[PDB]
């Protein structure tokens, strides 16, 4: 059996940790709901 | 039970403890969150039942107790954040430029930043604060690290 439980607002935090790269890929979506890499 | 607008923990007593499974928004009454998550099964919020209302495998989402109302977009120049709902964690915003997923069927953004499974349902905002998407449906590149579609629902 599942529950929610509160986390938080939904609000947009200046001065928030800046990380993550941006990579550009080529992908393909099946019928499940699954994504895969097309190289 | 609790109806009030926030990122919600989607938890399940089943398994050793209590364990979070995901993540997901409570948006004007809405329950969002992804497929994956709770397989489509009831929600339970203090005494009260939450019902799936629309759901679809393909999108890996999933609403409760209403249509699905998220419809901000990411703009496809500036940077996001993924405001990061981990088990045991407290909630932290994490901000990034989006890279992209490019497909045959057009591109969607997408944000490389790798958390653990039970983070799925994590919203990702624009500086409004409003809600482009969900983070958790994606894929593993040559490295081995996580590239998160942001998969946004239609809202009818
Ligand atoms: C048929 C379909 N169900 S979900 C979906 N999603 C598309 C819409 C644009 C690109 C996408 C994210 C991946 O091909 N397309």
């Amino acid at each position: 059996d599942m529950y929610i439980e509160r986390a938080g607002d939904i609000t947009w935090e200046k001065d928030a940790e800046v990380t993550g790269n941006s990579p550009r890929l080529d992908v393909a979506l099946d019928e499940s709901g699954d994504f895969s890499l097309v190289e | 039970g609790e109806t009030t607008d926030g990122v919600y923990r989607v938890m399940t007593r089943r398994l050793l403890g209590s364990t979070q499974v995901g993540v997901g928004v409570m948006q004007e009454g809405v329950f969002h969150t992804m497929w994956h998550v709770t397989k489509g099964a009831a929600l339970r919020s203090g005494e009260g039942r939450l019902d799936p209302y629309w759901g679809d495998v393909k999108q890996d989402l999933v609403s409760y107790c209403g249509p699905w109302k998220l419809d901000a977009a990411w703009d496809g120049l500036s940077e996001v954040q993924l405001l990061a709902v981990p088990p045991g964690e407290r909630a932290k915003n994490i901000q990034t430029l989006p890279g992209i997923f490019k497909t045959k069927d057009g591109d969607i953004g997408a944000v490389a930043l790798d958390y653990p499974a039970g983070t799925s349902g994590s919203p990702i905002l624009d500086k409004c604060g409003r809600v482009i998407g969900l983070y958790g449906n994606g894929v593993v590149i040559k490295n081995g690290s996580y590239v998160s579609a942001i998969t946004q629902g239609k809202r009818e």
